[PDB]
RNA sequence: GUGGGAGAGGGUGGUGGAAUUCCCGGAGUAGCGGUGAAAUGCGCAGAUACCGGGAGGAACGCCGAUGGCGAAGGCAGCCACCUGGUCCACCCGUGACGCUGAGGCGCGAAAGCGUGGGGAGCAAACCGGAUUAGAUACCCGGGUAGUCCACGCCCUAAACGAUGCGCGCUAGGUCUCUGGGUCUCCUGGGGGCCGAAGCUAACGCGUUAAGCGCGCCGCCUGGGGAGUACGGCCGCAAGGC
């Protein structure tokens, strides 16, 4: 699983500032470790589809996330994406 | 029916998740092994939800019985 | 020739007829009967009275090996099963114990058309 | 690291020598993968509800330990690779809940 | 975000006991089985009934519920690992990042297809016995595919709550599962029942709307011809759209 220090190990990584738990950098980080884990857990399991339903939600969350940094700031959104290595 | 005194009722205060602890856990089973409905046991819904996984654990672990044998029939 | 003295009833009761088999303590046969064994033939073996016959007949055969007491195992449900526990009780063999041994599996084997809507 | 109890049933016919030997057995493979004791409760010859491996008796150990969860099966596995080992149930370990309190 | 909760949600590996069948041995004898009644069938190469030992496949009694979980299909012995969703409390962070959704992509009971494996019980087809005027069926005895595993197809359904998804608004009472709190009660999240207003052709629905509203999608336009013809797309085929 995803322990907490991994967590907060992450989250102090990618904040805007002291304390910032839910800045757009911050929940795309979270979901691209989310994202990254299960889709690890993916690779075998090949047949577990009910968790793979799991993947396409987070997938699409961060791509909305994502789409709305683009839109708003996007300085921020290529240093987000330079940083996660994201996109492909 | 199944009515007679319940068997929460008459008991003392005691883990529901301790397989290992016999004597209390035989009280909830009938003549047969089968573990006693609500109605006998008395318990809670969890109380009950938790009470099957320790009979059944003690059942493999061989401490209690799977089927007992009806008498005076 | 025996002379056993003490031992086990086994009484196997189905809708279409009664078997009972009495055996040494050890569980070995020494004699048995059924409805068949009486002069029964069709679906009379499943009769009460069938069971009675065959118990009767059954106890005779084992105080022919000099058996006196017996402790009586019941498997199965159906007419004439509380009749031949009845019978084996008036027979003379004093009946010790009475359990009921019945086979029951947890959700093993279909069973056939006939007793579905079960496992 | 996570928190285990470790049941482990033993053929009770045995005499001090292999029973003891068996105990080694079982510390060093609890040790060799990974799991540190805490508590144990030897409760040892007790009559079981039905017959395992035909004896109608069982020895029973019960040890309390912490180990890395990625090798906790493995380590079942082989606790269970002994003839003399009639059963091993590894569980999570769990918080105590009463009734009538 | 932090701290907690319940769960047959999913995947992998391991493991448990009951029963059925089969094999081996003991003991034992004239039948067993089966039906409305029977017969076919099995049994002197010793069956049925009983004890012991072994092999194997498949499904998990009680708990079990009017219960729970999942988006649907659907999910139930126990254990561990991996993993999805969700609920509550705190009121901490971001600052409209929302909703819906033609195409697309994925999932999708059973039966069915392909390759290999497995095969105890059940069992389409089939073979027999009966029943009947006839019995191609219903009842009985057999029995192959299949049912089971792996991988790859198939895309259907009374796939139903025959009720698209999201948000706001409009009396309550009662039972229940699961949180939290100043715990008789209060306050959340589910599942049921009776019911205000209201709606409905009626039946009924009624804070789990079928009521009052707004947004977006799918669909309908008398019955038969017909889910047919033609064309196209998909499929190894069956066939589907
Ligand atoms: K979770
Ligand atoms: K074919
Ligand atoms: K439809
Ligand atoms: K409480
Ligand atoms: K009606
Ligand atoms: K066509
Ligand atoms: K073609
Ligand atoms: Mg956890
Ligand atoms: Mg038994
Ligand atoms: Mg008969
Ligand atoms: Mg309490
Ligand atoms: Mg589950
Ligand atoms: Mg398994
Ligand atoms: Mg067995
Ligand atoms: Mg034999
Ligand atoms: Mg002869
Ligand atoms: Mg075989
Ligand atoms: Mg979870
Ligand atoms: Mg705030
Ligand atoms: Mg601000
Ligand atoms: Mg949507
Ligand atoms: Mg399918
Ligand atoms: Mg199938
Ligand atoms: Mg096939
Ligand atoms: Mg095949
Ligand atoms: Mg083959
Ligand atoms: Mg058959
Ligand atoms: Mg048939
Ligand atoms: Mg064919
Ligand atoms: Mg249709
Ligand atoms: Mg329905
Ligand atoms: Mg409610
Ligand atoms: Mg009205
Ligand atoms: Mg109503
Ligand atoms: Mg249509
Ligand atoms: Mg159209
Ligand atoms: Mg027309
Ligand atoms: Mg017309
Ligand atoms: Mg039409
Ligand atoms: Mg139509
Ligand atoms: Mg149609």
């Amino acid at each position: 699983p995803i322990t907490k220090e991994e967590k907060q190990k992450v989250i102090q990584e990618f904040a805007r500032f002291p304390g910032d738990t839910g800045s757009t950098e911050v929940q795309v980080a979270l979901l691209t470790l989310r994202i990254n884990r299960l889709s690890e857990h993916l690779k075998v399991h090949k047949k577990d589809h009910h968790s793979h339903r799991g993947l396409l939600m987070m997938v699409g969350q961060r791509r909305r996330l994502l789409r709305y940094l683009q839109r708003e700031d996007p300085e921020r959104y290529r240093a987000l994406i330079e940083k996660l290595g994201i996109r492909g | 029916p199944s009515r007679k005194a319940k068997v929460k009722a008459t008991l003392g205060e005691f883990d529901l998740r301790d397989y290992r602890n016999v004597e209390v856990l035989k009280r909830f089973l009938s003549e047969t092994g089968k573990i006693l409905p609500r109605r006998r046991t008395g318990l809670s819904a969890k109380e009950q939800r938790i009470l099957a996984k320790t009979i059944k654990r003690a059942r493999i672990l061989g401490l209690l019985p799977f089927t007992e044998k009806l008498v005076r029939k | 020739k025996r002379q056993v003295a003490s031992g086990r009833a086994y009484i196997h009761a189905s809708y279409n007829n009664t078997i009972v088999t009495i055996t040494d303590p050890d569980g070995n046969p020494i004699t048995w009967s059924s409805g068949g064994v009486i002069g029964y033939k069709g679906s009379r073996k499943g009769t009460p009275y069938a069971a009675q016959l065959a118990a009767l007949d059954a106890a005779k055969k084992a105080m022919a090996y000099g058996m006196q007491s017996v402790d009586v195992i019941v498997r199965g449900t159906g007419a004439g099963r509380e009749q031949a526990i009845r019978a084996l009780q008036a027979s003379g063999l004093q009946v010790k114990s009475i359990v009921d041994d019945t086979p029951v599996p947890h959700n093993g084997c279909r069973p056939k058309k006939k007793f579905r809507k079960a496992s | 690291m996570r928190r285990y109890e470790v049941n482990i049933v033993l053929n009770p016919n045995l005499d001090q020598s292999q029973l003891a030997l068996e105990k080694e057995i079982i510390q060093r493979a609890l040790e060799n993968y990974g799991a540190r004791v805490e508590k144990v409760e030897e409760l040892g010859l007790r009559r079981l509800a039905y017959p395992i491996a035909k004896d109608p008796q069982g020895y029973f150990l019960w040890y309390q330990v912490e180990m890395p969860e990625d090798r906790v099966n493995d380590l079942a596995r082989e606790l269970r690779i002994r003839d003399n080992v009639r059963r091993v149930m590894v569980v999570k370990s769990q918080e105590p809940f009463l009734a009538n309190a």
